[PDB]
């Protein structure tokens, strides 16, 4: 079933995804590449979803969305990774 | 040969402190030391760490309440923390309470569950949905001593909708007041933390179908056995802004929420900088200093001082 979630830039800018929890955070970063042109192997994903829950994890490639627990309206927090530099 | 749990950490250049709060936290130590984890430990969970937390800190607990030390340096947990966690740094008690949760985490495989708002239905029952929701895809001894519900309420500043959920917590961050006050109560702190703040880090409104700078209401919902307690005094370097060093007092005995009765069993102390911790020590009832390798006794009149940090509470 599919879903809309956030992914905020340091920037702070959102990029809406519409994605199904089966898809594998590979997936993802593939989605992230049509709407910002930012390559996969250069995208950390975060999730924190709310704080004082669970500890913040780093997506790994291979993992589902379902993994993490991902929900509707979720946000995801994008580090593209640039010549060694955080962006 | 020493006293069992009278075991001091050395330092190796947060970690030490909580450490000696967790092992001192008499339900999750009994847990370990009567060989509870090994049928539990989660070797596959994606969420995991192989079960190599768990089994790294149970085989310290041992350690430190064989009786054999007096102190032990925890190399081999520490490279277990390092190998999960390499950015370890007062997050890290957070850190351990997840991974302690996933490595022992008795739902092997975790069916996906899409989790709603109240939308208008009675708090008793969108709360229970939630606890069972959470239970589904997460059940473990952390959960049993450590977790409770927060209601949280999303007020939108646009069109004025509400948006009610209720959400899981394995530890408590509580403001202090600004500007700074030379003293404050405990219970003071608890109800800013349940007092409406407009965010900053906005909300996605779905009536809107924008993201909206919504007031954010926490309450206490539902309180586990253990509770653990941060106090927020630091803040990131942008700020620019001196560690809060406000005196909060805070109970040693029967600290009262929510119709439950509290007891302090362990503080974490920083000295702005170094850790250090308090804990009362479960086979002789007394309160000790520990300050990495050192173990000293303490007296209750010691324990609140502008140092404290996290506090640690068992239920009566
Ligand atoms: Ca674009
Ligand atoms: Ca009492
Ligand atoms: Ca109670
Ligand atoms: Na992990
Ligand atoms: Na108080
Ligand atoms: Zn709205």
């Amino acid at each position: 079933a599919a879903m809309l979630i956030f992914v905020k830039t340091l920037s702070g800018k959102f990029i809406s995804l519409e994605v199904e929890p089966s898809d594998t955070i590979e997936n993802v970063k593939a989605k992230i590449q049509d709407k910002e042109g930012i390559p996969p192997d250069q995208q950390r994903l975060i999730f924190a979803g709310k704080r004082l829950s669970f500890y913040r994890k780093q997506l790994e490639d291979g993992r589902t969305l379902s993994d993490y627990n991902i929900q509707k309206h979720s946000t995801l927090q994008l580090l593209v990774i640039s010549r060694g530099i955080l962006y | 040969n020493e006293q069992p749990g009278l075991c001091g950490l050395s330092n190796l250049g947060f970690m030490n402190s909580a450490i000696q709060c967790l092992s001192n936290t008499p339900p999750l130590t009994e847990y370990f030391l009567n060989d509870k984890y090994q049928e539990e430990l989660n070797f596959d969970n994606p969420l995991g760490m192989r079960g190599e937390i768990a089994k790294s800190y149970a085989e310290l607990i041992k350690q430190m309440w064989s009786g054999k030390f007096s102190y032990v340096t925890p190399r081999a947990f520490k490279t277990q923390v390092g190998r999960f966690a390499p950015q370890f740094c007062q997050e890290l008690l957070a850190f351990l309470l997840d991974g302690l949760h996933e490595d022992l985490n008795r739902i092997r495989k975790k069916p996906y569950i899409q989790l709603k708002d109240a939308d208008g239905r009675p708090d008793k029952v969108v709360a229970e949905e939630a606890w069972e929701n959470h239970l589904k895809r997460n059940d473990s001894i952390i959960v049993d001593i450590f977790h409770g519900l927060f209601k949280s309420t999303l007020v939108c500043p646009e069109c004025a909708k509400i948006s009610v959920t209720f959400d899981p917590f394995c530890y408590l961050t509580l403001p202090l007041p600004m500007p700074k006050k030379p003293f404050v109560k405990l219970k003071d702190c608890i109800e800013l933390f349940t007092t409406k703040e407009k965010l900053g880090d906005p909300w996605y409104c779905p009536n809107c179908k924008e993201h909206q700078q919504a007031t954010k209401k926490l309450d206490l919902w539902s309180l586990p056995p253990v509770l653990v307690v941060h106090l927020k005094r630091f803040s990131y370097s942008r700020y620019m802004r001196d560690k809060l060093d406000t005196l909060v007092d805070f109970p040693i005995n029967d600290l009262d929420m929510s119709g439950c009765r509290y007891n302090l069993i362990a503080v974490s102390n920083h000295y702005g900088g170094h850790y250090t911790a308090f804990a009362k020590n479960k086979d002789d009832g007394k309160w000790y200093y520990f300050d990495d390798s050192s173990v000293s006794t303490a007296s209750e009149d010691q324990i609140v001082s502008k140092a404290a940090y996290v506090l640690f509470y068992q239920r009566q």
